[PDB]
């Protein structure tokens, strides 16, 4: 609401990995890959 | 007292402009049947959004 709490946001290189393996070593997986950097062009001042 | 006081003014314009813009975006993905894949190549901007 309103118009206080402080939160922290991650940035940089991030990986998440959830593998699953079969008897033939087949891999079923979900992977998240994120690369982010701070951009001065779109930063505001409040 | 009978008379008149009046006049005219003018402005000259000779503006001329042209513009072109081209873009192609070719993203490619891979996913398994029954699954889902999301892709973003861009940025994020902060927005004020509160109840």
């Amino acid at each position: 609401a309103a118009g206080q709490n402080v939160t922290y946001k991650d940035y940089g290189i991030k990986l998440e990995f959830e593998p699953r393996v079969d008897d033939d070593n087949n891999v079923s997986m979900r992977v998240l890959a994120d690369v982010s950097d701070i951009d001065p062009a779109t930063s505001v001042s409040l | 007292n009978f008379g008149i006081i009046t006049g005219v003014l003018s402005t000259i314009n000779f503006a001329l402009s042209n513009g072109d813009a081209y873009l192609i975006a070719n993203p490619q993905l891979s996913a398994r049947s029954g699954g889902r894949t999301d892709f973003l190549a861009g940025g994020q901007v902060p927005i004020l959004q509160a109840l």
